[PDB]
RNA sequence: AGGUUUUACAGCGCCCUCCCGCCCCGACGCCGCUUGCUCUCCGGGGCCGCGG
RNA sequence: AGCAGAACUGGUGCUGCGGGAUGAACCGAACGCCGGGUUAAGGCGCCCGAUGCCGACGCUCAUCAGACCCCAUAAAAGGUGUUGGUUGAUAUAGACAGCCCGAAUCAACUAGCCCUGAAAAUGGAUGGCGCUGGAGCGUCGGGCCCAUACCCGGCCGUCGACGGCA
RNA sequence: UGAUCCUUCGAUGUCGGCUCUUCCUAUCAUUGUGAAGCAGAAUUCACCAAGCGUUGGAUUGUUCACCCACUAACAGGGAA
RNA sequence: GGGAUUAUGACUGAACGCCUCUAAGUCAGAAUCCCGCCUAAAAGCAACGAUAGCGCCGUCGGAUCUCCGAUAGGCCCCGGGUAACCGGGACCCCGGCGCGGAGAGCCAUUCGUGACAGGAGCGGCUAGAACGAGCGCCGCCCCCUCUUCCAGUGACGCACCGCAUGUUUGUGGGGAACCCGGUGCUUAAAUGACUCGUAGACGACCUGA
């Protein structure tokens, strides 16, 4: 991307979940919408009892005397996630809490998206940004053992959304070998028009 | 389209103190202080509609204004530049799009 | 796994840095960060750069360890590193990317006149073979 | 001192102020490892100040010049003695660095004893810098680049230029 | 420091097959296939020769930490080896004083039902895991043989049932009823 | 520790000379400090020229 | 003792401003009204201006990690956690370890980070989010951010003029 | 409990009990454990742990005591 | 009623030829914790019913007045791995890998109106429900395509006399009003009073006419 998209949609699976949020309120703020797919493969660094324990006292913060208005501890990955950007925004006035209406998190890939490109922030990448020697705590899992009742439902229809995507790809693969095999057959056809591109570094 | 985007991402500013007579741009794809150069002196203008209606110079009048400017240096090391304008550019418009022209030319 | 290594005599390529873009023979390992390269028939005199901006090709010379430049080039020349090169798809791809970056209004005009005619051409005998299939 | 940058090496020489009792003092050489000339200055009157009776005002300094790598293109084997003031006491050290230039090797130990140790700069004493052979080397992080014919890969290449592509459909390689 | 190259090779019999998927091996022998993913440890798995090629750990510039799973990975694939072709015998016998300790085996060695532990009318019903085949060993007493391919597997499942014949609010010291691991073995003997 | 024992089927030092053997590059994308008034219709950006 | 009483100097009272999240007193810097430039102290993942450097080297995993003047607590004593260092002793007349095997091993001490030591009452505080190839610690480089400070200019007033005109 | 006198003297209602809620753990009991100068029973030491419980009375205005019984135990405290 | 686990007891197994619950990797594990059960139901929402002259497709409705945003080609789709991976072919082989079968790219896209030479709208079918298609696959009508590119010949479309808000999505989204030819349904509901008393301070709530 880096292109001012109109939509940045972004794959939250192998993201950190700073990482991620530090460079996604950056977006919402320049005015970009955000849609950040699959919270709960977002993954946080340090052992996952570490980062149960800071969510278990996180449950912990509830108003003493009226929990109905105290911290909204809210166990979705997605709005994990979503609070993790808020925390990073200034959601207190317009400008920030316009910032959260251009930000839109899911748990999985929805239909609206399942259909689109999915982009990735290298410079949040657990893979990028942690050694492999260190542990890591999958957001997904951390929700489940917090209170996040849809777990088992979410995996069911990624697997189903996944089942369907390979079978189009399957399909786009044998468009392009069809694609590459007419390359060769108009070869002849074509060739004043390669050599522009030739000429010019567009083709190799 | 002969002009290229840019955001307004704010006003320049420390932490506590805002000095709204300078603004900074967000450009597209310039992401270093050193690709800033070409941008360096280029018109800017803030394009907006309003209720009613104005003069166009060489059109018939509509509700479209323009707030005109200029970049005027860099700001940082990531792309981000100074713009001052003829008018302070109202705080409603942080996030927006602001149209940096390709003149006055220097290629 | 592996198949490229840092040894005595790995052709590298500087991947930025100073001497970006160009190819170096790692004479001698100072660290695990430094080694110590010498590009003769490349420009880039023997000095110490790190191992994150050096990328390691599948190229090795045959010379000994801290050996001087006189003898660095004879390696160079006889492994005829500048010729399979320049012969490498990578090194194509760079000179690809520099005529591109140094097209002109006109020149990308003329290339979108081709792409625009030569894709139709491809894509009209893509619905051909796609129907034949079928 | 603040050790910045890089510690080039001076050759200060220097002497108490001749008078008529004692014309032409005994002149002493020093090896001082400084970002510039005004800190090995400095530095010299700290050392001789206190091995020989004579401050900055009873002396001067005869040379200040710096001292050139004379083989700055041969990996060379550095054993380097020092002292240093820990949090607890004072304790003689010595370690091996490998580096090109020997101004090279000295800025290693700061930041070697500063990451290590935690000790600053001004707590660091450096005694004695010797270009040691391969022979002679008992550091056994030294002795592993002591082998010919070494090869390595560079496994797991950490990815750099994470925001020249801020945002891209491409998970980085790590294999190359 | 980080050492530059630390190796270990593994010799692998004739009779046995072991192939690789990047981290993954995969032992076949002609007692089983057994399949362990080590996409944690981080090393290089290389399979030198071609007359029933050798397995070769290599790690690249690894601390301490990292040097010590070489072996531990080598040490598995010989486990993986000597299970595939001698299997695991890991043999146990009741200890009691008063209450004989009755083991009954159900369910084709899947399922232990032991009872008369100390008297209690609890049965404990200990279940093995996949491939752990336990039976009342002949000749003995009160011997309780346990054989499969994994060694942590016939190992985990020794020690639910050692676990499960635990004294509790007693002298652990006199009260030395129970069932315990006696013999480490093989099932096949080379 | 390349080739089979110290140059051999690679190389790496250190001395004695040979006009410093002699030529060639002078801090040069391998490493410093500066004019002994550094030279440029020598370029580019921003700011404002108020008075009289 | 954020106690009481002195000495030097500064500050403050009488004083706003940049920074230390917050603040009387710390740090920088003291103030006519402004534009441009550049800084100080302090900073540059996001809140939040600025590192979106392909920053250098190392150290460090914490099931209470750590995160910078004043400053918002932690010790004695310990760790076969881990990394340095110091000083000795056995070793191819075969050590150490395991029951012959065949190459380094053992001991004391010390120093970094981490760990134990480490218990309070409404739910809560490196400022928050969060950060573990770091957004942590130590040693540093380059660039960058702005104070009512500095520099240039415009204007206002005050003061001075060894000032100008009847 | 003092020491201090920073806040409050154009007033912050002053001991105890009753009542009622929540919180702390430096854990009496209960759950899961380790240790013993743990044979059993009983008890002691220690760990995770404040989920749950921690009483009815005689005397005294009493907090604090003391005693009567009961009880798994009748643990200690905070919240002006 | 479950789950992940605490303390703890263990497995495999190095570091450290042995040993070792730990280093990587595993097991059992609780009045704890979280959840379920249970209670509440959001400036959260779904399905469905019924909708009083009022509303639809008209096909691209034509021509008019009002507000409110932005924007200024793209709605480019395997799963993922990283001490690896991708493509192709009957586990193996081949090919590509600083990754051109490349989101640093790719696909679009570069003034018109009329006379000339080269270059390669209806019916079927199957499928999409996580917040459902701005769908696809076939065979028939509609005209003859600036379809696209390279070359031309002779003409005109203000060439508005150096100058800004141009250009896209856009046939945008909200209102209320105004003219032409075909279709939907107009025995709609809520509420007051009365009533009920499974309710209740009053509203509300359960009812019935
Ligand atoms: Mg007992
Ligand atoms: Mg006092
Ligand atoms: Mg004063
Ligand atoms: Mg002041
Ligand atoms: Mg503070
Ligand atoms: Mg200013
Ligand atoms: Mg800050
Ligand atoms: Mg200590
Ligand atoms: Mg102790
Ligand atoms: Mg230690
Ligand atoms: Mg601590
Ligand atoms: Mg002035
Ligand atoms: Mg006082
Ligand atoms: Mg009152
Ligand atoms: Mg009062
Ligand atoms: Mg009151
Ligand atoms: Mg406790
Ligand atoms: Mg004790
Ligand atoms: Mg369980
Ligand atoms: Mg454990
Ligand atoms: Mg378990
Ligand atoms: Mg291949
Ligand atoms: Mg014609």
């Amino acid at each position: 991307a880096d292109r001012f998209n109109k939509v940045l949609i972004i794959d939250g699976r192998g993201h950190l979940l700073g990482r991620l949020s530090a460079i996604v309120a950056k977006q919402v703020l320049l005015g970009h919408k955000i849609v950040v797919v699959r919270c709960e493969g977002i993954n946080i660094s340090g052992n996952f009892y570490r980062n149960k324990l800071k969510y278990l006292a996180f449950l912990r913060k509830r108003m003493n005397t009226n929990p109905s208005r105290g911290p909204y501890h809210f166990r979705a990955p997605s709005r994990i996630f979503w609070r993790t950007v808020r925390g990073m925004l200034p959601h207190k006035t317009k400008r920030g809490q316009a910032a959260l209406d251009r930000l839109k998190v899911f748990d999985g890939i929805p239909p609206p998206y399942d259909k689109r490109k999915r982009m990735v922030v290298p410079a949040a990448l657990k893979i990028v940004r942690l050694k492999p020697t260190r542990k890591f705590a999958l957001l997904g899992r951390l929700a489940h053992e917090v209170g996040w009742k849809y777990q088992a439902i979410t995996a069911t229809l990624e697997e189903k959304r996944k089942e369907k995507a390979k079978l189009r790809y399957s399909k786009k693969k044998v468009e392009m070998k069809l694609t590459k095999q007419a390359e060769k057959n108009v070869e002849s056809k074509i060739a004043v028009y390669t050599d522009v591109l030739k000429k010019y570094g567009v083709l190799v | 389209r002969l002009w290229s985007k840019a955001i307004f991402a704010g006003y320049k500013r420390g932490l506590r103190n805002q000095r709204e007579h300078t603004a900074l741009l967000k450009l597209e794809g310039v992401y270093n202080r050193g690709e800033v150069d070409f941008y360096l002196g280029k018109r800017c203008a803030y394009v907006y509609k309003a209720k009613k209606k104005t003069a166009t110079p060489g059109g018939k009048p509509n509700k479209t204004r323009v707030i005109w400017g200029k970049v005027t240096r860099a700001h940082g090391n990531s792309g981000m530049v100074r713009a001052k304008f003829k008018s302070n550019l109202p705080a409603k418009a942080i996030g927006h799009r602001i149209r940096v022209m390709l003149y006055p030319s220097r290629v | 796994v592996f198949k490229r290594f840092v040894e005595i005599g790995r052709v590298a390529f500087i991947a930025f840095g100073p001497h970006e873009g160009k190819l170096v023979a790692i004479v001698d390992v100072i660290d695990q960060n430094r080694a110590l390269v010498d590009g003769p028939c490349t420009g880039v005199k023997r000095q110490a750069l790190p191992f994150k901006c050096l990328q390691l090709t599948d190229y090795v010379i045959k010379v000994p360890h801290s050996a001087r430049q006189k003898y660095v080039r004879r390696a160079w020349e006889k492994a005829e590193i500048s010729k399979k090169w320049e012969e490498s798809s990578w090194a194509k791809k760079i000179e690809a990317r520099k005529k591109r970056a140094a097209m002109s209004d006109f020149d990308r005009y003329k290339v979108s006149k081709a792409k625009k005619m030569r894709n139709k051409i491809i894509r009209h005998e893509m619905k051909k073979l796609q129907k034949a299939a079928a | 001192m603040k050790a910045s940058g890089t510690l080039r090496e001076y050759k200060v020489v220097g002497r108490l102020l001749p008078s008529v009792k004692n014309p032409a003092p005994p002149l002493y050489r020093m090896r001082i490892f400084a970002p510039n000339h005004v800190v090995a200055k400095s530095r010299f009157w700290y050392f001789v100040s206190q091995l020989r009776k004579m401050k900055k005002a009873s002396g001067e300094i005869v040379y200040c010049g710096l001292v050139f790598e004379k083989s700055p293109l041969k990996v060379k084997n550095f054993g380097i003695w020092l002292r240093y003031d820990s949090r607890s006491g004072t304790h003689n050290m010595y370690r091996e660095y490998r580096d090109l230039t020997t101004s090279g090797a000295v800025t290693q130990c700061y930041r070697d004893m500063g990451a290590r140790h935690r000790a600053r700069a001004h707590a660091i004493q450096i005694m004695k810098v010797q270009v040691i052979a391969a022979n002679k080397c008992r550091r056994p992080a030294i002795k592993q680049f002591h082998d010919s014919k070494i090869k390595f890969p560079l496994p797991h290449r950490v990815l750099r230029r994470q925001h020249k592509p801020r945002f891209t459909t491409k998970r980085p390689n790590t294999f190359f | 420091m980080k050492t530059i190259l630390s190796n270990q090779t593994v010799d692998i019999p004739d009779n046995v097959t072991v192939s690789l998927k990047g981290r993954t091996v995969t032992v076949k022998g002609p007692r089983g296939v057994l399949r362990r993913e080590f996409n944690h440890i981080n090393l290089e798995l290389s399979l030198l020769g071609k007359k029933q090629k050798k397995l070769r750990v290599d790690k690249w510039w690894g601390n301490r930490k990292e040097l010590a799973t070489v072996r531990t990975i080598c040490s598995h694939v010989q486990n993986m080896i000597k299970g595939v072709t001698l299997g695991f015998r890991y043999k146990m016998r009741s200890v009691y004083a008063h209450f004989p300790i009755n083991v009954v085996i159900q369910e084709s060695g899947s399922l232990v039902e032991i009872r008369n532990f100390l008297g209690e009318k609890y049965i404990r019903r200990v279940r093995m895991r996949q491939g752990v085949a336990c039976a009342v060993s002949a000749a003995q007493k009160d011997e309780l043989v346990l054989e499969g391919n994994d060694i942590e597997l016939v190992s985990n499942s020794a020690a639910l049932i050692q676990q499960a014949t635990t004294v509790k609010n007693k002298d652990i010291r006199k009260f030395l009823d129970g069932i315990y691991v006696s013999e480490k073995g093989t099932v096949v003997e080379a």
